[PDB]
RNA sequence: UCGGCACCUUACGAGAAAUCAAAGUCUUUGGGUUCUGGGGGGAGUAUGGUCGCAAGGCUGAAACUUAAAGGAAUUGACGGA
RNA sequence: GGUAGGAUAGUGGCCUACCAUGGUUUCAACGGGUAACGGGGAAUAAGGGUUCGAUUCCGGAGAGGGAGCCUGAGAAACGGCUACCACAUCCAAGGAAGGCAGCAGGCGCGCAAAUUACCCAAUCCUAAUUCAGGGAGGUAGUGACAAUAAAUAACGAUACAGGGCCCAUUCGGGUCUUGUAAUUGGAAUGAGUACAAUGUAAAUACCUUAACGAGGAACAAUUGGAGGGCAAGUCUGGUGCCAGCAGCCGCGGUAAUUCCAGCUCCAAUAGCGUAUAUUAAAGUUGUUGCAGUUAAAAAGCUCGUAGUUGAACUUUGGGCCCGG
């Protein structure tokens, strides 16, 4: 009968059997356990603003070779460690010592990007003067 | 690492690690 | 909440009173009266949206403080008054009387009476009971009490009031073969008279009903209102009749007059 | 266009009916110069204070400063 | 506090963003009835769909079953009026072999071009949203307006708007004021 | 994962790119009269039909 | 002929194949029913309970990390075959 | 649970007094978590489902936390009171006063959310009441939350495109001009701005419209890409496993279709990318509908309770009539 039960009146042994085998999934048990709240640096949210104390400059996974250019930052909201991608040509010399950037997570949800070893999230915004528009010309940082 | 192999290693980690327990009750 | 609502919200209102969603965030909650909250008309919902006299909800106080309206020949000038079923409502300028009746679709029917007819109503006899000093009274679907009725009169029944004096002048007796008005639910509006009536000792009496067209419809005891015998109406029935054409004949008849 | 219309019976009952901005449209009334709409409830808060036509309060604070 | 005033998508988009296939006969459709997007193209497709499972849906019934024969003959009756399905073919068959062109062709800015008068699908947009072509006496700047079968007699420029009457224009009235200015008197 | 890679570096082929302007052109149509651009580009006036279509001829 | 341990041949069928009269009667998907799995690690680990004189047994995670791990067969290559 | 009383507005272990030993639970009670108010409903969806619902309606709860109460038909009320707790204001130090989870606003928290504006004109509500009141509500301001419609050009003469006629002989002939001429033409209109009128409670805006208002029509559309998946470059300059890109596979070590740029091209277009979550994709949660020999997955084996599931059998057929 091919292992379930069939039956009429079988309606709570699938039931039971069903969300006993569905904590299998990923988001299933990420989700009901919620482990983005608990764990996660960023608290479930999108975007988590932070403190820069360190320029990191991360050694990219073999067969790459290429310094990566991250930043560590403490988080406002929540005072834990994060490591920061800093993305584009140049645009380290953009962030700062001590001054708060916008991040993000990278893409991954998780799962740090590619030749990137532990570095799972990036910046969106230093002085909220977005690097992006800081890095094309558009903008200029707010000197003081 | 013969999985077997491992195992006697853990089992020898397994001892050890209720030992640290009950050396510091 | 804490005690009595005062105010009714728009969506929250009976549909069949057919206020726009829009325009307005409320609605002219019914105040209390003889017939119940969802079940009745206020009088700016009458004489705005069903007769257009009036443009706001102010030149129903404007119409009302002059002593126009009268339902059951006393004036009530209240705007929110939770006219209902069978009530007559007389305008003395426009010499318009009116009879709150359903047409088929289960909404309010603007349905114009003459005076010999505005002259009475009906009621259905709510409950029948002794009260103090042995003097028996009827209740009628307005809430009316009336003392010393026949002793025939039983509940379900329907009588012939008066209105000038509120009197019962003969009664209708509820029995097969005689015209039921629907008075709530999906039926809402629908004539027919019997087929014969189901008991269910212990709650909700059903009744069957076949109209002219002979289709059956079956509707609850507490829904239904005698309005006279066999044929032979004891009111102005609406412009319809009460027979429920549905929407392939709907559509048939509305064809069959916008090409003249 | 696209309107709607009143033509009433006479004048005066034409002035009993008709809401006061078309009647102040069409000369036929003067927009009352009332206060603000915040004023109005200022003054009514001062005036909730006082307990009575405060002539008492009137003379005795006139009074008490004057010594 | 109010009545939530109801809103809805007009489009849809692909489930592929680059198929070679789509791609080029979207292109053909836009130059063809001279349209500024695809969501030109996607309003319409997103049009076709609901109509095709309005039908789907009523096919799948009993034939005689009345709401077949009120909703689908009133379905036809829509698509008749509009002129998508023909005067011939009245069928639930046969709007489900409709297509994207059918209601193309129905636009004004089609049959502003289609009954003479444009001389392009590309001049007969800058017609109708330049305040000319007129359709009963009503000035319509829409380009998806789609006329509906009885008001193709009456389109013709309108009653205002110069290439309708009474009226010269504004740079011509700025020309003859010029060519009046630099002549004479 | 070693995390003190020499950041002296950062910007280096983006200053030592050198500068050349965007070159100032007539400007193209927009939203219906670029889809018409691409409707004789590709299905009116296109001439080269090399494998299938080439929108992007590379000089050889 | 009844029942059993197998086997042989074919492959109607099945499968990714090796093979299998069951591992078939399965997108032409429903005879009944129990248990288990949800990419690889971390890890049968931590913690908690429970069992045992103990060794340990049963139940049993997560953080974090990872773009492949694996299965079967083909061709080569190599074998102190 | 019984019996009686008290209390209630009344039922009732609601409480009290006495008497009995019950009541619930593997069909999950009791307990723990919830970034849980419940429902109408919303997103996605072939079908089945999966996920969300603080939030325009309805029911509940609460007005910092608790607790108690007065009045009144109606409150254990908070734009009422009393007390304690916590916070916090003025003070001449004796005292006195407070409660924006109403509206506007401030701070703080933050990734994250607008005006200390105008009016009761509409909707309705309250009251001795047609009149007064209404941060309920409506109107504007800010507003790329989401949604609708849809400008940024059009049409020609001039150049060469060629599809040709009668064997164009070798082009003319009264061809048929789509692409090309940083040429040349005269037309069309709203963006904007305004006489006015309309709108409106009053305005503002829209709707209408007199005078103005395109030639680079600078009145200039952007956002992302151009190795594959995936539509579009083995073009040019620079860099040289650096800088950097890249969701993934992967590009860079001197000819880089993947970096940074110019050019050209592609996709969507007043929008497009990014992050997170969720849905389809996913038949990778399998009821429909998954897999368990070897890929992860048959309990070492047997008994057995709940659960699930269980052989066949009982009025069949015929004759007639009405009848859509
Ligand atoms: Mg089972
Ligand atoms: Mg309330
Ligand atoms: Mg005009
Ligand atoms: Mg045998
Ligand atoms: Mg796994
Ligand atoms: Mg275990
Ligand atoms: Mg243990
Ligand atoms: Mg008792
Ligand atoms: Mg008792
Ligand atoms: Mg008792
Ligand atoms: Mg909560
Ligand atoms: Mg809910
Ligand atoms: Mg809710
Ligand atoms: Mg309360
Ligand atoms: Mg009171
Ligand atoms: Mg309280
Ligand atoms: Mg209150
Ligand atoms: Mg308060
Ligand atoms: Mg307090
Ligand atoms: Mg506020
Ligand atoms: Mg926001
Ligand atoms: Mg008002
Ligand atoms: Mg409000
Ligand atoms: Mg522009
Ligand atoms: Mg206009
Ligand atoms: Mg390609
Ligand atoms: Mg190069
Ligand atoms: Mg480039
Ligand atoms: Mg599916
Ligand atoms: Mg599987
Ligand atoms: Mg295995
Ligand atoms: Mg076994
Ligand atoms: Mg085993
Ligand atoms: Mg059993
Ligand atoms: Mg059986």
């Amino acid at each position: 009968g091919k292992g379930k039960p069939r039956g009429l009146n079988s309606a709570r042994k699938l039931r039971v059997h069903r969300r006993n085998n569905r904590w299998a999934e990923n988001n299933y048990k990420k989700r009901l356990l919620g482990t983005a709240f608990k764990s996660s640096p960023f608290g479930g949210s999108s975007h988590a603003k932070g403190i820069v104390l360190e320029k990191l400059g991360i050694e990219s996974k073999q067969p790459n070779s290429a310094i990566r250019k991250c930043v560590r930052v403490q988080l406002i909201k929540n005072g834990k460690k994060v490591t920061a991608f800093v993305p584009n040509d140049g645009c380290l010399n953009f962030v700062d010592e001590n001054d708060e950037v916008l991040l993000a997570g990278f893409g991954r949800k998780g799962k740090a990007k590619g030749d990137i070893p532990g570095v799972r999230f990036k910046v969106v915004k230093v002085s909220g003067v977005s690097l992006l528009a800081l890095w094309k010309e558009k903008k200029e940082k707010p000197r003081s | 690492m013969r999985a077997k192999w491992r195992k006697k290693r853990t089992r020898r980690l397994k001892r050890k690690r209720r030992k640290v327990r009950a050396r510091s009750k | 909440a804490r005690g009595p609502k005062k105010h009714l919200k728009r969506l929250a209102a009976p549909h069949h009173w057919l206020l726009d969603k829009l325009s307005g965030c409320y609605a002219p909650r019914p105040s209390a009266g003889p017939h119940k909250l969802r079940e009745s008309l206020p009088l700016i919902v009458f004489l705005r949206n069903r007769l257009k006299y009036a443009l706001n909800g102010r030149e129903v106080k404007a119409i009302l403080m002059q002593r126009h309206v009268k339902v059951d020949g006393k004036v009530r000038t209240d705007t929110t008054y939770p006219a209902g079923f069978m009530d007559v409502i007389t305008l003395d300028a426009t010499n318009e009387n009116f009879r709150l009746v359903y047409d088929v679709k289960g909404r309010f029917a603007v349905h114009r009476i003459t005076d010999e007819e505005a002259s009475y109503k009906l009621g259905k006899v709510k409950k029948v009971q002794l009260g103090k000093k042995g003097v028996p009274y009827v209740v009628t679907h307005d809430g009316r009490t009336i003392r010393y009725p026949d002793p025939n009169i039983k509940v379900n029944d329907t009588v012939k009031i008066d209105l000038a004096s509120g009197k019962i002048t003969d009664f209708i007796k509820f029995d097969a073969g005689k015209l039921v008005y629907v008075t709530g639910g999906r039926n809402l509006g629908r004539i027919g008279t019997i087929v014969h009536k189901e008991r269910h000792d212990g709650g909700f009496d059903l009744v069957h009903i076949k109209d002219s067209l002979d289709n059956t419809f079956v509707t609850r005891l507490n829904n239904v209102f005698v309005i006279g015998e066999q044929g032979k109406p004891y009111i102005s029935l609406p412009k319809g009749k009460g027979i429920k054409l549905s929407i392939a004949e709907e559509r048939d008849r509305r064809r069959a007059q916008q090409g003249l | 266009s696209v309107g709607f219309g009143l033509v009433y019976n006479s004048v005066a009952e034409a002035k009993k009916f008709e809401p006061t901005y078309r009647l102040v449209r069409y000369g036929l009334a003067e927009k009352v110069e009332k206060a603000s709409r915040q004023q109005r409830k200022q003054k009514k808060n001062r005036d909730k204070k006082i307990f009575g036509t405060g002539k008492r309060l009137a003379k005795k604070v006139a009074r008490r400063n004057a010594d | 506090p109010r009545a939530p005033r109801t809103y809805s998508k007009t489009y849809s988009t692909p489930k592929r963003p680059y198929e070679s296939s789509r791609l080029d006969a979207e292109l053909k459709l836009a130059g063809e009835f001279g349209l500024k997007n695809k969501k030109e193209i996607y309003r319409i497709s997103f049009q076709l769909s609901k109509i095709r499972r309005a039908a789907r849906d009523l096919l799948t019934r009993d034939e005689k079953d009345p709401k077949r024969l009120f909703e689908g003959n009133a379905l036809i009756r829509r698509l008749v009026r509009v002129g998508v399905l023909s005067e011939d073919k009245k069928k639930l068959d046969y709007v489900l072999a409709l297509k994207v062109e059918d209601f193309l062709e129905r636009r004004l800015q089609t049959q502003v071009y289609k009954l003479g008068l444009a001389k392009s699908v590309h001049h007969a947009r800058v017609l109708i949203t330049q305040r000319h072509i007129a359709v009963g006496k009503q000035i319509v700047n829409i380009p998806s307006f789609m006329v509906r079968l009885d008001s193709e007699k009456h389109i013709d420029f309108a009653p205002t708007s110069p290439f309708g009457g009474a009226r010269p224009g504004r740079v011509a009235r700025r020309n003859a004021a010029r060519k009046a200015e630099a002549s004479g008197e | 994962a070693k995390v003190h890679g020499s950041l002296a570096r950062a910007g280096k082929v983006k200053s030592q790119t050198p500068k050349v302007e965007k070159t100032e052109k007539p400007k193209k149509p927009k939203g219906r009269a670029y889809k018409r651009l691409l409707y004789t580009r590709r299905f009116v006036n296109v001439t080269l039909v090399n494998g299938k279509r080439r929108m992007n001829p590379g000089p050889s």
